[PDB]
């Protein structure tokens, strides 16, 4: 690093660069870090410490030849992937340092032509791959990593956890988020501040990694092969697995920068999802990223005042696929009616304003099914608020007595003054604390519908007598 | 007593009952202010020990107009309280040695309309969760003590009885073919 | 290190692990064991000069630290002045002030540590309740619910407060392995080396004085090879430890100890002056037993692993893990627990704050009522002039009159 | 809330809270009242603890009553929208950003002119709670800042009030409408629209009841309303307002 | 499985606590949700006809067969059922009373052609239905059985005898293979 600050800070002002040498120091530095950390695959103890400083140099080196030898751009893809991926194995200090030399990295990359500004798009579509190779993340523990289930010679010191999905969130974070970074390199080195400074690297780091998404999802196989829904397995479980990592690394990742640069994404990627989820209606996975983009694309009031044409286009199939999935839903099981209701209730309210009466069931299984599972609840109170405040009280008003009753079950799970003067995921206390709130934010003229006479007539079925006469006279033997 | 030591404040309780049967009114009432508060103690051997010195006291202050001091009816009435307070015991071994004192033909009847009217003695307004289930239990037990308990509920079995055919077409049916 | 002032808050008459500025004034001195971080102030001029103006006062220990502590020729000085107590024997010490005659009796019990020669606790029984003193202990997970001193009636004493040992107290020690396991593998590397040849040696860089003493015992009986170290007069007394030990140079096991002895090792030899027997050259590989090594990990470890090509290094903590400190806090239950040194990277405020969810402090009150007096307005500006038409309305209710007096 | 100063109320409850019994049923029945008391007293703290347990006093209430009983359920049902505006209210005043501009206020108010009780199936008595918690929150939210924002507070406060009238009117209770129009006469006369608006609704009142009256009396009640509707002072407004 | 058996021995056709009980586990095996109580059900009604079979003569049972045309129509009401559930039990209960079913001669000519039309008509039925129920399946497994149950007893099919007139046929006084 000394040796590179030093040429750089030499033959900058001199005009001394000559191609014959720069192009041997790369091609050494190059070799150097494959030697070291690609082919030498041991016990690094240390390698990894000091692999961004060489990324640093190398990058340093890349940006000043102009003739890069196109044999040592996979060592160079590779290289960065594989950087990618030991982000878990530092302190969150290195993991600054790692993004600082991702991002010069990045930016030594997007200023020499497109043949390397491609080696961008493969290196984010490598890594994205890679985390979606790591495990799932379970419920609990597993069992190997379990709390008292440590094999004989293990030592669970430091990071002894295989790192998931989770740990590569605050690494595409600051990647996404790279502009004060990117003001510490170029100020850095005199050379940085001479080349093109692309300030949009946000934008284009988020445009590839929606089309990494788009190309990872177009290329799995989530075909299921073998009461019916029982004997059902994946074809290739590594690919179920990695689209389960991918749908929750977008989930994580999308909403990033308030969905400024999902905006021209929204309708291709809607249409992309919607025809693999019709094309496979028993995976939930589409539907958590359906979900998760009609979210981006509310928070961007992509569909305020629609009733471009591509706004429309996609106004339209929605209002077809809600219809559809509506109507198909009804044979789903947990986590596909789960996740198939949640999509539902995501919806934005111009869409539902057109048919309140096919979204009600969704919105009172989503409510009914909420006493076990809280999400569910969840999803379905705010789905009631948006439309409380949003739709018509005209149009809503006729729905409020088929709504509303289904509330009742989380209101129905000591002493008072008539004894003291003789004397002298959220928890379900929030949904509870939740429902007073909506039952109190709606006026008397509606959560009056929370006790309806025919709720009544339904519920005084459980206190008639089984027969009307005694018949199981049991004489006790005193 | 006061300090909370297992060992310490069972030996204080062995010696409370051994000395015991040579203590005046106004000392065992005095003494027995503060033993009755091992009813909410966590160790399972000394409310044990305590229980034994509440039955010792019941059996030996039953009169209630002889020996009139107003002394021995407010140590009665505050053993015969704990003891009662005692039927809802956490440990079941407890419960049921305390439950067998008071089941008894001495404190409680044999018979099943005595029984039923000694047991509004039994109350207290600190069980009262758990009341009727000692009750309906303290009734039922008198069942063991009768000749047709081990006795066949019904003499012929299924392979020899008729089977009820329901042909008459009564009122019944009006409302069996409204249901479905 | 040791972050205690040597003055526990229910008893500050006794100080214990440290005799260094405000322990001159006490009246009874314990040692947990025989580390210099637990020995501040024990040979300071000032205190030497007090034992000699006194006759009541005593340090209290375990035999094992006696007879460690007395055979250093600088703390010689305390060989008339040191009470050794035998472990689960509750005895009783007078704090006898020596100015004037007032006295004050306190029960001690000693409980094993596990964690070097003479490592004991310190369990106090008085007037301000029962406190213990855990001074750089080591406890397996279910290890806590088998010391019978600690149990009074099966059930766990009333303890006020707990002075423990907090050198892993943190999430990066999460589970250490047992020292047997790091002794089976300390003990296959060495065998497979030194089953080569008989001038294969092994050094064991151990910075601590005491703790590795089971290391080299469990070696020797399973090698039938003998520990080469510095001194071994301190064990004279110990017939199972001094004959593991020996002062000669040509054995294979070696665990002298030097201060520049890691450039002796990168010039093949051992701390001892000794390189090569018989003018052959010996082959020396180094296996140092530590722990903050292993807590600095990113990735999954092994209890022995390879940091060179004659380099290895072992998992052996004579100190309890965070997991097994979590067990032992939450086993005891006491009112309070203060750490006893505060680890390298955390500090004070996580260690009390992880510390405090296991201490029985379950014991919460409502606010206290804050009245409402004065009204914050005086007069009524929300009166009305009263001007009225008197006509388009209907006449006014008269006022009622109740006459009821009860 | 509706203005005056007595210490009674203050020094009863001040009393009360200091003792183990009175204090345990003060937070089990009136936590509402208590809430509303602290309010009064700018502790916003206290305030928002003691709606917090009247929240969860309802809760707890509404669980343990029988399901067949529906009128005590629908009666317990119809104190959570004042619960949950003084809740909203709490909410409201604690926040700085709603005192800088006028936009939150607007919007608050917008959202109390759209919340209303209903306006036959709900008694008089649920009505008066929420117009006059909304009164006091509005003369709170006044007494804090000093088309500007008091302009917009009585506006308001006149709307709520008028619209209590008419649930009244719809609802036979023809004495507090009328001792509500009577309150309102003075400050409808100070601008134009108001006037029209209380002439209009005292018309209506005096028609509502001027149906369960003999035909010697319904003249009588309804000769008062001619003079008002055929005045000449208004018709310029009249002139220019087609509705 | 004892309360089947005893509860399969009545005399009459319509008897108060058979139908309760085949109303019960007809109810359970038409279950949308559970799949272990659909299986019992299955099971149970397997046991159903079992039982009403063994406690019978066989010159009873030609004469009147009483719990068999009750579980028939039954089943016959179920696999018309506009609900995709209740012709999946329907089937499933089919699919598994079908070997105790053709080990009486009687009760195969008398509801092997109504069975079949019936079965037949639910399978038409079953087309706007989706691949991930079963009923598809179910229907033809069903109609399989059928079908080699009428192979292997086609002599005595020829023959043109008084059985009952399946759904959507003239009234005639015989019924033979060839119609
Ligand atoms: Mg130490
Ligand atoms: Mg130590
Ligand atoms: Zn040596």
């Amino acid at each position: 690093s000394i040796a590179i600050r030093g040429y750089g800070l030499f033959a900058g002002p001199c005009k001394v660069i000559n191609a014959k040498d720069v192009d041997f120091m790369y091609v050494e530095l190059i070799q150097r870090c494959k030697q070291m950390f690609l082919t030498q695959t041991d016990t690094g103890d240390d390698r990894v410490y000091q692999m961004p400083s060489f990324l640093q140099s190398v990058a340093s080196v890349l940006l000043y030849l102009d003739t890069v030898p196109e044999v040592y751009t996979p060592v160079l893809e590779h290289l960065v992937v594989m950087q990618i991926d030991s982000f878990p194995q530092y302190s969150p200090k290195m993991q600054l340092v790692c993004c600082r030399a991702i991002v010069k990295v990045f930016l030594a990359l997007a200023a020499k032509g497109p043949v390397l500004r491609n080696c961008i798009s493969t290196v984010v579509h490598q890594g994205l791959i890679r985390i979606c190779s790591k495990p799932v993340v379970l419920p609990k523990g597993p069992e190997s990593e379990s709390e008292d289930h440590r094999a004989s010679g293990e030592v669970r010191t430091g990071k002894w956890k295989v790192p998931t999905y989770k740990d590569y969130v605050d690494l595409f974070r600051h990647l996404l988020s790279s502009d004060q970074m990117m003001d510490s390199i170029l100020a850095d080195e005199a050379f940085f501040s001479v080349n093109s400074s692309s300030e949009s690297l946000n934008h284009l780091l988020y445009d590839e990694f929606v089309k990494s998404v788009l190309k990872i999802v177009e290329k799995l196989d989530l075909t299921l092969e073998i009461d019916p829904a029982a004997n059902l397995h994946p074809a290739k479980p590594k690919d179920f697995s990695a689209f389960i990592n991918l749908v929750e690394f977008c989930r994580e990742i999308l909403p990033e920068k308030q969905a400024e640069f999902f905006e021209p994404w929204v309708y291709s990627f809607s249409y992309e999802l919607i025809l693999q989820s019709t094309r496979l209606p028993l995976i939930s996975g589409f539907y958590k990223l359906l979900s998760i983009t009609v979210r981006n694309a509310k928070k961007i009031k992509y569909f305020e005042g629609v009733s471009d044409p591509e706004k429309y286009s996609c106004f339209a199939l929605f209002v077809k696929f809600g219809k559809e999935v509506a109507v198909k839903m009804k044979q789903y099981k947990d986590e596909l009616l789960a996740s198939c209701l949640t999509f539902l209730l995501s919806l934005p309210h111009n869409i539902i304003e057109l048919d309140v009466r096919a979204y009600v069931p969704a919105l009172q299984m989503a409510f009914k099914l909420g006493l076990s599972y809280t999400p569910l609840a969840e999803v379905g109170l705010n789905a009631l608020e948006e439309w409380s405040i949003y739709i018509d009280r005209h149009v809503m008003q006729p729905y409020y007595k088929d709504i509303l009753p289904c509330l009742d079950g989380y209101l129905k799970t000591n002493w008072e003054v008539s004894a003291l003067s003789r004397a002298a995921a959220i928890s379900l206390e929030e949904i509870r604390i939740r429902v007073v709130q909506m039952l109190g934010s709606l006026g008397g003229q509606i959560n009056k519908n929370l006790l309806t006479v025919t709720s009544s007539d339904e519920m005084m079925k459980s206190y008639v007598a089984w027969d009307r006469e005694k018949r199981l006279s049991f004489a006790v033997p005193f | 007593m006061r300090h909370r030591d297992d060992e310490r404040q069972k030996v204080c309780l062995d010696i409370i009952y051994k000395m015991m049967p040579k203590l005046k009114p106004v000392e065992l009432r005095e003494l027995l202010n503060p033993v009755v508060e091992f009813v909410s103690h966590p160790s399972t051997t000394c409310r044990e020990q305590m229980y034994n010195i509440l039955m010792w006291i019941h059996d030996n202050y039953r009169d209630p107009e002889s020996e009139t001091d107003n002394d021995s009816q407010e140590i009665f009435k505050l053993a015969k309280d704990v003891l009662i307070q005692g039927l809802i015991d956490e440990n079941p071994g407890l419960q049921l040695i305390i439950r067998n004192f008071w089941s008894h033909e001495t404190r409680l009847p044999s018979n099943t309309l005595d029984r039923l009217l000694a047991l509004n003695s039994l109350y207290s307004p600190k069980i009262e969760v758990h009341f009727l289930s000692l009750a309906t239990n303290f009734l039922l037990e008198m069942t063991s003590m009768s000749p047709d308990y081990p006795n066949p509920m019904f003499e012929h079995p299924l392979s020899e009885c008729e089977f009820q055919e329901y042909t008459i077409d009564s009122d019944w049916r009006f409302r069996s073919t409204v249901l479905t | 290190m040791s972050s205690f002032e040597g003055q526990m808050a229910e008893y500050p008459t006794i100080s214990i692990d440290r005799f260094d500025r405000e322990n001159l004034r006490a009246r009874a001195y314990f040692l947990s064991h025989c580390h210099k971080d637990h020995m501040k102030g024990l040979r300071a001029p000032t205190l030497k000069r007090r034992l000699e103006c006194s006759l009541k006062v005593y340090l209290y220990c375990s035999p094992v630290t006696k007879e460690l502590l007395l055979t250093s020729p600088k703390y010689r000085f305390w060989k008339k002045r040191i009470i050794s107590i035998e472990i689960e024997t509750p005895t009783q010490i007078s704090l006898v002030d020596e100015a004037s005659g007032e006295k004050e009796e306190i029960v001690v019990t000693l409980l094993p540590a596990g964690h070097c020669p003479g490592s004991v606790m310190f369990l106090f029984q008085g007037n301000n309740g029962t406190v213990l003193y855990t001074g750089d202990f080591r406890l397996a997970q279910g290890e806590a619910a088998r010391m019978e001193l600690l149990h009074s009636g099966g059930r766990v004493k009333d303890i006020q407060s707990v002075y423990l040992d907090t050198t892993f107290c943190d999430p990066r020690f999460y589970q250490i392995p047992s020292r047997e396991e790091c002794l089976s593998g300390v003990l296959e590397l060495v065998r497979s080396w030194i089953t080569r040849s008989p001038y294969h040696v092994v050094w064991l860089n151990c910075k601590a004085a005491y703790g590795y003493e089971y290391l080299f015992t469990n070696l020797s009986e399973e090698l039938g090879v003998q520990v080469h170290v510095n001194k071994l007069d301190m064990f004279r007394n110990m017939p199972e430890i001094l004959h593991h030990l020996t002062t000669d140079r040509n054995t294979q096991i070696h665990a002298c100890r030097h201060p520049k002895a890691e450039e002796y090792f990168q010039w093949s030899k051992l701390p001892c002056g000794i390189t090569s027997r018989n003018r052959i050259p010996l082959h020396i590989i180094s296996i140092k037993p530590s722990t903050m090594w292993f807590g600095e990990r990113s990735r999954k470890t092994n209890v022995i692993v390879r940091t060179g090509e004659s380099s290895y290094r072992a998992c052996f903590s004579f100190h309890s893990s965070y997991s097994e400190i979590k067990d032992f806090l939450s086993y005891l239950c006491p009112v309070n627990a203060y750490p006893n040194v505060i680890p390298v990277g955390t500090t004070m405020d996580k260690v009390v704050e992880i510390l405090k969810p296991l201490c029985r402090s379950s014991q919460s009150t409502e606010p206290k009522y804050k009245p409402l007096g004065k009204l914050k307005r005086a007069r009524t500006v929300h009166r009305d002039s009263e001007e009225e038409d008197d006509y388009l309305f209907d006449d006014p209710l008269p006022i009622p009159l109740r006459h009821k007096v009860p | 809330l509706q203005g005056e100063a007595d210490q009674s109320l203050l020094t009863f409850i001040d009393k009360a809270m200091h003792g183990e019994l009175q204090k345990a049923i003060l937070e089990l029945h009136y936590s509402q009242e208590l809430s509303l008391l602290y309010l009064l007293q700018d502790d916003v703290d206290r305030a928002k603890y003691y709606i917090q347990n009247g929240i969860q006093s309802f809760m707890q209430n509404y669980s343990s009553i029988d399901v067949l009983l529906h009128q005590s359920r629908l009666t317990k049902l119809q104190s959570v929208q004042a619960l949950t505006e003084i809740q909203e209210f709490i909410s409201f005043i604690s926040k700085q950003g709603n005192l800088s501009s006028q936009v939150p206020l607007k919007r608050l108010l917008n959202t109390w002119t759209n919340r209303y009780p209903d306006a036959k199936m709900d008694p008089m008595n649920i009505w008066d709670d929420i117009i006059t918690n909304r009164c006091f929150f509005l003369s709170k939210i006044e007494e804090k800042l000093t088309e500007d924002i008091s302009s917009l507070i009585r506006s308001c406060k006149f709307s709520m009030k008028m619209k209590m009238i008419d649930s009244a009117r719809k609802q036979n209770n023809f004495s507090l409408a009328m001792k509500l129009l009577k309150e309102l006469h003075k400050e409808s006369k100070t601008r134009d629209d108001w006037l029209v608006s209380w002439v209009q609704s005292y018309c209506r009142l005096s028609h509502c009841r001027s149906r369960s009256q003999g035909c010697s009396e319904q003249v009588l009640t309804v000769l008062k309303t001619v003079s008002l509707l055929d005045e000449n002072n208004v018709s310029s407004y009249l002139s220019k307002n087609i509705l | 499985m004892q309360l089947i058996h005893w509860f399969t021995n009545n005399k009459k056709f319509e008897s108060q606590d058979t139908v309760a009980l085949l109303e019960a586990i007809l109810d359970g095996i038409v279950d949308p949700v559970d799949s272990t109580l659909r299986d019992f059900c299955g099971r149970c009604i397997r046991e159903f006809l079992k039982w009403s079979i063994k406690q019978i003569t066989p010159q009873q049972q030609e004469k009147s067969p009483v719990n068999t045309k009750s579980l028939f129509k039954r089943l016959y009401s179920l696999a018309l059922h506009p609900n995709a559930f209740k012709r999946l039990g329907a089937s499933l209960a089919f699919n598994n009373i079908y070997r105790e079913f053709r080990e009486e001669e009687s009760l195969v000519e008398q509801f092997v052609f109504e069975a079949l039309v019936i079965y037949m008509e639910s399978l038409a039925l079953a087309h706007a239905d989706e691949k991930s129920l079963g009923t598809i399946q179910q229907c033809c497994d069903a109609i399989d059985h059928l079908c080699r149950i009428i192979e292997k007893k086609h002599v005595s099919l020829n023959k043109a005898k008084k059985r009952r007139l399946p759904r959507g046929f003239p009234p005639s006084a015989s019924l033979c293979l060839l119609d």
